[PDB]
DNA sequence: ACAGGATAAA
DNA sequence: TTTATCCTGTTAGATGGTT
């Protein structure tokens, strides 16, 4: 009966035992008939402006309903545990970005959200090992979740990209020259008017906390309003 | 024999140079990744240094830091095609010590304080129950890592708890290490008392050892022998995640009697079965065992500017090698160079961290010399690894008998820091492993061998023998007079013969701390008030022209050559260049030397940091002579107050309650008076809207208040500045030409003074501006204070006092030549606080006066006579009595009273009083504050707090007490609502008194409506209701915000 | 003569918090659900739409001004924008108004969970271990016994044991029918949901005459609950949460010095990022471990805003400091009711030093 | 992280 | 016109934490 919470996620993962190459093979002819059956029913949305019935469903596929239905089943089973074996592949990623602005349980949960979209595009016939597709789609979800969850004021991700340009930059001016680049070189450099590098910095900032002690920030900053003597 | 004074700061940080950043390089240097394909050496041994840019006072100057760069070399080596590409790479920059023991961050001097922690090693210590006999816990604390408990049971049962968690028998320990029963039978000298722990919980063996041990660590998971063998490897085996230190080493086999190398610094199973015998010794009572002292000095250390740096390196370097190992798996190609694998950010931030932002490093003291020297030798017991304020207690901050000549018994704060900050004793060093030290001049058959060299002695080792005071009297050569000595055996004091002393202290002033020492006639004062005084000298204000005490100590000259303010001659020559900020000696037959000499500077506490020439041009010179002092120096020697004429005796009422009557002189003739620099400062930001310029086009503003801008809208160096003077001239572009606004930096209300320095930092010119600023300017303005009414004066013997009346000197009591006196001061506050030795020095300084002498008397000097300071003055008194020839000088019926007249009318007052000369001090410290109305909060809309800021008193919940207790409601509730956070009800009431009307009836204040909206916040539905008043009717619920 | 007489506090209903946070428009759209996890935006400094700062919910940002600039000066007011829909009023409001945030899945308050008297686990009858289990995903509970002869209602069921109860389930022989197992905080709601006041009363009451000892004392502690329950006339299922409140931005400031910001920005951003996800796991069908997880970070979040570390780990902030919650600003020395509400700094106050004045009078003082 | 594509807001 | 902001996809293999 332990109190960590994450300690414990790592617990129920364990009880799941890796998948074999041709177990990812017969899950992936599954989770394709799955997402096929899925793009009919689609269809027949578009068709009826309404959700089909399970009845409706299975005469769009020529089916008794009942191996319809279990077909469904398999299928659904087989992406669920397609996500369920490679949630370790998905912590074993998201442990190199502990630092960054989320919390670890923040980028597992948001790992597996890639896990799971790359479960659904996973194709057999490439011939390739499942590790090495989820791969891409586990650290886009991350870095895309880091961009977008990791600051209160948040930025764009082509001001993350900017950033990243700017500090390569100018660690290779400074590696070039010997010397620590200046404003004006960084500026010609990247071809952008030096406000725009200004502000780019400006952007940067972290904000700090109204509870920092100096006493406490959040006790040294006046009010917005009239003063009673300007009244 | 003082040595060198602030050498605590020295040696640590020759010691981390030297020793201790190569032994952090080469503990992490081998970096080796995953698929064991590259590997990183860092050849740490060879780290070089670049010099460093600008200068010391180029950094002071500019607001920059005063560092190196490191850089050491490394060898990228691929384990199969072993192409090497050695390289040299940058680690980072390292702030560098000065020659004062400080360091300079940001342009502002800071420095290191030292750290007083418990020293690694085992501490064995029995408790008591309630009804329960005495059980013993031993704890085996290290350098760096986990510690590791054991306990005795009532039963006779040991137990062992690892970190925090619950205990387990100390068997699985012993055979999850890999021992077998013949060995930890064997080593152990009573084995049946383990015996019935083995038989009590069953003998582990290794396999279920690792099992059960991982599973008491570790639950919920399932048990495995690798599993357990790894989690102990990590505890305390892993020599990366568990250091003893060299001091832990050498604690674990002095206190367990073990023979292990010094090298080694991790436990061992040796180290772990000697703990459990001691422990089961000292539970049978064996004999050569004994519970530990954690109080004691011998069992604490000190840590300084090398070690914190160090493990911050460490930290550091941690997360480089995590970088490092992060760029180096993930590259598919060998295209990397030690150069493009190396991330200097980690390093540099820790140790940005440490030196910026840290609780150890401190802004520094720099009233005067004295303060800066007691700032380099302070001890803390606070701070990332020691006590904190809730968790220390009465024993803490108490005095152990084994401070004695280590650490001063009186000078610490008064507050909630007392006895958790101390002070270096005048001879005590810390040696290489942490301890303090302190030296002793050895006794044989009775004599002192003071032809021998000191023998210096940590707080364990002067245990056993018997060591005599340093106030002890010896005769010629060298034996000790006397039948029986004061002697400290076994942290006691006894008395023995002199034949069985076998060490002596160096000095009587061997046990006190150097603001301590600098009181003369010590041992008559009481030790709260030489507390005060100690303290109070360390506030005290360099003067406009300072003055050396005419009843001095003898540690004046040394107090002041190691705050490197005095400059002295290393050269036995001539003068041949003065200049008010440049001397010149020419050696007798050599070169010349050539000093600059700093002027009207600024301290860290807005004092002035000046520095004057003694000599004059054309001056024969020997080595080792004054060549130029301080601000608080006058020929050599500390000079923080003056002399001057004093009486004891009450004035009309003006001498009340620890108030102080003084002369005008003491205005008028420039006594006690003093250059203060403050510093204001500008931002030229960029905002939304647009850009701030500096400019003298501000608006609403004529030319009347634009005279002293230099047409950039700066003012000018030399000019002066009253309240609400403009310095610096911005504008801000708002949004609603005439569209300028202004926020232009003015003096704040109740300063002025000269401008003096006015320094400009943009990004053009070169400058670490800030973020998002343009323009940084920086205004030094100046000024010289006097003594006045509501100023603190104090004196050497903890006598403080505020000056409340300055009287015309012919309103002042005069002497029986005429000389009005300087200050006096009630003698109802001598014999209450038992401060005897101010009247001793006030006559001893009369008759330096008297005599144009110095005198030079050092703290208990009553070993050589009965009462050797009142022979000394009375003797001093009566050679100055003959030497001047006035009879009324001194009197054999009252010695130190003299007749005194009443300036007012003539008068002879009824009895003589004492009169002297006294040496005083003026106090640091700006206080005088009023509100009317200002800014307030952001949440509650209450008043700011703080002078800077047009701040508000709090009214706290006492004082709504002592209002509740008066009957008074009205009071009550316009302070509540209406002068505190009554949005509405506060511009009523100012309305109202403005245009003369009734202050109308309050509301409810909008901190009580923020408490009830964070209260529904909380999903609590409270509300406020106005009952109905018919019979069928329902409360309805009041809406407040509205 | 005085506005209110009596401050009455009561439990918060779903109802009550959504009343608190939902007002209307006149185009018709309903406002008050705070659905972004965003505060202001970066460059125009200006508040996004459907974040803990909006105008459409808090307040214009600016006193008669809206938020596209179609409106400006006082000549409008009550005017509603159409472009935005902004109130062109006062900015006074935004610390009046609140706002509400709907949760994909209920949580429990910690205050009703983690305190001295456990006021869930004392009207569930249950040990605060299991409750807490239960809670945080640790272990099944029967909410229904159906046809099982060793299941009994409200037990707690291990993952192996509900698995293998699962297999009993769907064998071909089993007669087993109607047997109901949760887990999170819904089993906790279904379980408050569960209890009839009036025949616990009953029943505990009967219980208690024929009772002594400490038997005696927690019968009794159970039935001044239920008894303080029936009175109230309140639903002990509202302790579950499944609306929640949200502050008013001018009572968690985020000022411009650098941006200063208030630790609840922080907390309530960590409950709407993680209520988004789990809303978007519900919507793909993820895999049960994944919701559950979600759930359970879900839980933590709201723990953390409402009283930061009561009962998990403490939420740290970019330096290892604990994040101020909502129960640290009303607690402690440094609280409000003792910082704000028993003292207050005031206005037309001075401080000086002290010196004697000996020709004064004792009613007199001098002053510079 | 990085590249391509769609689009609307400045 | 010209960016500022959002969306989708990526094929060696990788698969449970630090403080
Ligand atoms: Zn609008």
């Amino acid at each position: 009966y332990t109190e960590d919470s994450i300690r414990l996620y790592l617990q129920e993962i364990g009880r799941i035992r890796l998948l074999r190459a041709d177990e990812e093979i017969e899950l992936a002819r599954q989770i394709a008939d799955l997402l096929a059956l899925e793009r009919i029913r689609d269809e027949l949305l578009e068709q009826l402006d309404r959700l089909p019935s399970d009845a409706e469903w299975a005469a769009a596929v020529d089916s008794p309903l009942d191996e319809f239905r279990r077909r469904l089943f398999r299928g659904r089973r087989a992406k669920d545990k397609m996500v369920q074996s490679n949630l370790r592949l998905v912590v074993s990623i998201a442990k190199k970005y502990m630092n960054r602005g989320l919390s670890f349980q923040d980028l597992i949960q948001e790992g597996s959200l890639g896990l799971i979209r790359a479960a659904e595009k996973f194709d057999h016939e490439k011939g390739y090992k499942f590790s090495t597709y989820a791969t891409w789609w586990i650290r886009q979800a991350i870095t895309r979740a880091i961009a977008d969850q990791s600051r209160t004021i948040r930025l764009p991700v082509h001001l993350y990209e900017t950033i990243s340009r700017i500090k390569k930059t100018t660690k290779l001016l400074s590696q070039e020259m010997g010397r620590k680049p200046t404003e004006e070189e960084i500026a010609t450099r990247m071809e952008m008017t030096i406000e725009k590098l200004r502000f780019i910095a400006k952007s940067a900032q972290l904000p700090i906390s109204l509870e920092t002690p100096i006493s406490r920030l959040g006790d040294f900053i006046e009010a917005d309003g009239e003063t009673p003597e300007d009244e | 024999h003082l040595p060198d004074l602030v050498a605590i700061q020295r040696n640590s940080f020759r010691w981390f140079l030297e020793e201790g950043l190569i032994e952090e390089l080469e503990s992490f240097s081998p970096i080796t990744d995953y698929t064991g394909k590259l590997e990183l050496h860092f050849l740490g041994k060879q780290y070089k240094l670049k010099r460093p840019k600008y200068d010391v006072d180029e950094a002071k100057r500019r607001d920059g830091t005063y560092s190196v760069q490191m850089y050491v070399p490394t060898r990228l080596i691929n384990k199969e095609t072993g192409e090497i590409k050695e390289q040299e790479v940058f680690i980072g920059d390292l702030p560098l010590m000065t020659d004062r023991g400080t360091f300079i961050i940001n342009g502002a001097e800071r420095v290191i304080v030292n750290q007083i922690v418990r020293s690694p090693g085992v501490y064995y210590k029995s408790e008591r129950d309630k009804n329960g006999r005495l059980t013993h816990n031993a704890s085996l604390i290290p350098n760096r890592g986990a510690w590791l408990k054991f306990e005795t049971d009532k039963n006779g049962l040991v137990w062992v708890r690892i970190d925090k968690t619950r205990k387990l028998s100390a068997q699985v320990l012993l055979k999850a290490l890999g021992l077998s029963d013949n060995e930890i039978y064997d080593k152990l000298r009573h084995p049946e008392y383990y015996q019935k722990t083995i038989d009590k919980e069953g003998q582990f063996s290794e396999d279920e050892a690792l099992m059960e041990l991982y599973r008491k660590l570790r639950p919920g998971e399932p048990p495995t022998v690798s599993g357990g063998q790894q989690l102990l490897e990590s505890r305390f085996f892993d020599p990366k995640r568990y250091d003893l230190g060299r001091v832990g080493r050498y604690k674990l086999n002095k206190k367990l009697g073990l023979n292990v190398a010094d090298t080694v610094r991790t436990l061992t199973s040796e180290d772990i079965l000697a703990a459990i015998d001691y422990l089961i010794n000292l539970e049978l009572d064996l004999g050569g065992c004994e519970v530990d002292d954690i109080d004691h000095l011998g069992n604490r250390r000190v840590r300084s500017v090398g070690e914190l740096l160090q493990n911050q390196v460490r930290v550091g370097l941690n997360r480089l090698e995590r970088i490092i190992r992060e760029r180096m798996t993930v590259s598919d190609s060998d295209s990397l160079s030690p150069a493009s694998l190396v991330n200097p950010k980690p390093l540099v931030a820790a140790i940005k961290e440490f030196f910026g932002s840290s609780q150890l490093s401190q802004f520094m003291d720099q009233t005067n010399p004295l303060a800066e020297l007691t700032h380099k030798r302070r001890l803390s017991a606070l701070g990332p690894g020691g006590l904190t304020r809730e968790r220390a207690g009465f024993a803490v901050r108490d005095i152990h008998p084994s401070h004695y000549g280590r650490i001063c018994p009186i000078e610490t704060p008064e507050g909630p820091n007392a006895g958790l900050i101390g002070s270096l004793a005048t001879h005590a060093r810390v040696n290489d492993y942490g301890f303090i030290e302190t030296p002793f001049w050895r006794v044989e058959e009775g004599r002192v061998r003071k032809d021998l060299a000191p023998v210096y002695m940590t707080a364990d080792q002067e245990d056993d023998l018997r060591v005599a005071p340093g106030d002890v009297a010896t005769d010629d050569a060298g034996y000790i007079l006397g039948t029986t000595i004061p002697v400290r055996y076994r942290q006691d004091f006894t008395t023995t013969t002199p034949e069985r002393v076998d060490y002596v202290a160096l000095s009587p002033v061997q046990i006190i701390s150097v603001a301590t020492s600098l009181i003369p006639f010590l041992e008559h004062d009481d030790a709260n008030r030489a507390l005060m005084g100690s303290n109070m000298q360390r506030q005290a204000v360099p003067l406009l022209r300072p003055e050396r005490p005419l009843v001095g100590t003898g540690l004046e000259p040394q107090a002041a050559r190691d705050s490197g303010m005095v400059i002295t001659s290393p050269v036995d020559g001539t003068i041949s260049y003065v200049d008010a900020t440049h001397i010149e000696v020419t050696a007798d037959t050599g070169e010349k030397y050539g000093y600059a000499l700093q002027k009207y500077q600024r301290s860290n506490q807005d004092t002035c940091l000046n520095q004057r020439p003694i000599v004059f041009e054309g001056d024969r010179v020997q080595r080792g002579q004054v060549i130029a002092d301080g601000s608080a120096t006058e020929k050599g020697e500390l000079a923080l107050g003056q002399n001057i004429l004093v009486a004891y005796m009450p004035w009309e009422g003006y001498n009340y309650e620890d108030a102080i009557l003084i002369s005008e002189r003491l205005v008028y003739d420039d006594v006690y008076t003093s250059i203060h620099i403050e510093k204001f400062e500008i931002e030229a930001r960029q905002t939304k809207l647009g850009p701030e310029e500096i400019t003298r086009e501000i608006p609403n503003v004529g030319e009347d208040a634009l005279r002293q801008l230099d047409e950039n809208g700066i003012i000018r160096v030399g000019a002066w500045v009253e309240s609400g003077d403009i310095l610096v001239g911005k504008v801000t572009p708002k949004g609603e030409a005439r569209d300028v606004r202004d926020n232009s930096l003015r003096v704040p209300n109740g300063e002025k003074g000269r401008v003096v320095d006015v320094r400009l930092f943009t990004r053009e010119q070169g400058d670490e501006l800030p973020p998002g600023a343009n323009m940084v300017v920086r205004v030094y303005v100046a000024q010289k204070r006097k003594i006045q009414v509501g100023d603190k004066m104090a004196g050497r013997h903890g006598n403080k006092g505020i000056i409340s009346r300055i009287l015309p000197c012919e309103d002042m009591p005069y002497l029986p030549d005429g000389t009005p006196l300087d200050i006096v001061l009630n003698p109802l506050g001598v014999p209450s606080r038992m401060n005897v030795g101010q009247v001793f020095e006030c006559m001893l300084g009369w008759a330096g006066q008297l005599l144009d002498a110095r005198f030079k008397v050092t703290p208990f000097d009553e070993m050589y006579g009965a009462e050797a300071s009142r022979l000394t003055v009375n003797a001093k008194l009566s050679e100055a009595r003959e030497q001047t020839g006035q009879p009324w000088v001194f009197s054999d019926d009252e010695p130190g009273k003299i007749q005194v007249y009443d300036g007012r009318t003539g008068e002879p007052f009824d009895r003589p009083v004492t009169v002297g000369r006294a040496y005083m001090l003026k106090l640091v410290h700006d206080k005088i504050h009023a509100r009317s109305t200002g800014p307030y909060s952001l949440v509650t809309q209450q008043p700011l707090g703080g002078k800077a800021q047009q701040g508000g008193q709090r009214f706290g919940e006492m004082e709504v007490w002592a209002l509740e207790a008066y009957g008074a409601a009205y009071i009550l509730q316009e302070l509540l609502t209406v002068k505190s956070d009554d949005m509405q009800g506060r511009n009523e009431a100012l309305n109202a008194i403005v245009k003369g009307k009734a202050i109308p009836r309050p509301g409810t204040p909008e901190s009580f409506k923020v408490l009830m909206r964070e209260l529904q916040s909380l999903c609590l539905d409270i509300a406020v209701y106005k009952a109905s008043t018919e019979d069928y009717e329902e409360d309805k619920e009041v809406d407040l915000m509205a | 003569e005085q506005r209110f007489d009596y401050v009455k506090i009561a439990l918060a209903s779903p109802e009550r918090i959504r009343q608190w946070g939902e007002r209307t428009l006149p185009n018709g759209q309903v406002v008050g659900e705070v659905t972004k996890p965003e505060t202001i935006n970066y460059r125009t400094l200006k508040p996004e739409m459907d974040g803990l700062f909006c105008e459409k919910i808090f307040g214009p940002a600016k006193d008669w001004e809206c938020h596209c600039g179609k409106y400006k000066r006082v000549r409008h007011r009550g005017i509603v924008c159409e472009r935005c829909g902004v109130e062109v009023t006062e900015s006074r409001v935004r610390r009046h108004r609140m706002g509400f945030i709907k949760l994909a899945a209920p949580v429990a308050h910690v205050w009703y969970l983690k305190g001295i008297p456990s006021y869930i686990a004392i009207l569930l009858d249950m040990p605060l271990r299991d409750v807490e289990q239960i809670v945080y995903f640790n272990s099944y509970v029967v909410l229904n016994p159906g046809n099982h002869s060793e299941l009994q209602y409200k037990q707690l069921l291990n993952e192996d044991q509900w698995m293998e109860i699962e297999d009993q389930i769907y064998a071909e022989e089993s007669d087993l029918e109607g047997i109901e197992v949760g887990i999170g905080a819904e089993a906790l709601q279904q379980l408050l949901q569960d209890l009839n006041l009036n025949e616990e009363s009953e029943k505990l009451r009967q219980e208690i005459a024929e009772s002594k000892g400490q038997k005696r004392a927690k019968l009794i502690k159970r039935l001044r609950v239920i008894d303080n329950f029936i009175g109230t006339e309140s639903r002990p299922e509202w302790m579950v949460l499944n609306v929640i409140p949200v502050i008013p931005p001018d009572l968690r400031p985020m000022v411009q010095l650098r941006f200063a910001t208030s630790d609840l920005n922080d907390l309530y951003r960590r409950v709407i990022n993680r209520n988004n996800r789990l809303a978007r796991l519900q919507e793909i069908l993820a895999p049960e471990i994944i919701v559950r997880n979600e759930k359970r970070m879900l839980q933590e979040a709201v723990d953390a805003l409402i009283d930061n570390g009561r009962r998990g780990r403490t939420v740290v902030g970019a330096n290892n400091r604990p994040l101020k919650s909502l129960s640290d600003i009303i607690e402690g020395k440094q609280g409000r009711f003792r910082q704000n509400l028993l003292g207050k700094r005031v206005d037309y106050s001075g401080r000086s030093v002290i010196v004697v004045g000996p020709n004064l009078k004792i009613h007199q003082c001098g002053l510079p």
